[PDB]
């Protein structure tokens, strides 16, 4: 939509359900902790 | 980047290096937002106090990189600039307000495992993700300390800081078009962007659709990773309309 389709989905990670070493540190902060 | 660590392969496929033709050196960071457009900080191109004022032909855009100095044959893609657009109201004279610029590539770049565009935030996404305490990611090949350089692309995860706290850390006049990020003195952890990271992307991964969005652009700071001070970034969404305006017309 407000951004071309497919954008933001990394070939070597999201597209293969693979996580990078520290992305969970980010998602864990989108709640209340840090 | 100070106190960060080596990024892994294909971790930031939108990461762009602004390379100078002569001499040949790292100039700034930038980001790929489509097959023909790259985003960066205006002070990277224009900054009179330092007689800095580059044009289309003084620069090269290098996409898909990991190593700072090597020419990554078969992996990276070097592209030329067709046109540069600085924000008409970029304030280099006072506080670097509206530190943003768009660059039009001469020819579309072909995506791959190492080259892929990041997403631009929309009102909803920015509203939900841009909050104090939430962490974003900054990447670059800039300095490792205030006063050498990394061998490989560096990455750091930093929390966004409360606007009031940003205002009381500097004598510089803050504006709505910027936000600051970093750890406070008593938070144990540290880290920050630094000279050479300018124009680099500050991104966040949406918990809703799993996509990575670019919320900021490495803009300025006073020193690097000093206690009590924070890094400032251009508020990408606040300037989103200037962006679409430019892309839809040019
Ligand atoms: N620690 C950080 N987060 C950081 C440090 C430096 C840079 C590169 N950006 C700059 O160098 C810009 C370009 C014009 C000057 N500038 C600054 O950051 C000035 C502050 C400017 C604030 C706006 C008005 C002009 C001075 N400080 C340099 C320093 O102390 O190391 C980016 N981030």
């Amino acid at each position: 939509g407000s951004g071309e389709a497919d954008c933001g989905l990394r070939p070597l990670f999201e597209k293969k359900s693979l996580e990078d070493k520290t992305e969970r540190e980010l998602l864990e902060s989108y709640i209340d902790g840090r | 980047i100070v106190e960060g660590s080596d990024a892994e392969i294909g971790m930031s496929p939108w990461q762009v290096m602004l390379f100078r033709k002569s001499p040949q050196e790292l100039l700034c960071g930038a980001s790929l937002i489509s097959d023909r457009w790259v985003l960066t900080a205006a002070h990277c191109l224009l900054y009179p106090p330092w007689d800095k004022n580059f044009t289309e032909n003084d620069l090269l855009v290098r996409i898909g990189k990991h190593s700072r100095t090597r020419y990554e044959r078969n992996i990276e893609k070097i592209s030329m600039l067709e046109k540069i657009y600085i924000h008409p109201r970029y304030n280099w004279r006072e506080n670097l307000d509206r530190d943003i610029a768009l660059m039009k590539l001469k020819k579309p770049v072909a995506f791959s495992d190492y080259i892929h565009p990041v997403c631009l935030p929309d009102r909803e996404t920015a509203a939900s993700l841009l909050q104090a305490g939430y962490k974003g990611r900054v990447t670059g090949w800039g300095n490792l300390k205030e006063t050498g350089q990394p061998s490989v692309l560096q990455v750091v995860n930093l929390p966004i800081v409360e606007r009031p706290v940003c205002k009381d850390s500097t004598r510089i006049r803050i504006t709505d078009n910027m936000f600051c990020a970093g750890y406070k003195p008593d938070e144990g952890k540290r880290g920050d962007a630094c000279e050479g990271d300018s124009g680099g992307p500050f991104v966040m991964k949406s918990p809703f659709n799993n996509r990575w969005y670019q919320m900021g652009i490495v803009s300025w700071g006073e020193g690097c990773d000093r206690d009590g001070k924070y890094g400032f970034y251009t508020h990408v969404f606040r300037l989103k309309k200037w962006i679409q305006k430019v892309i839809d017309q040019f």
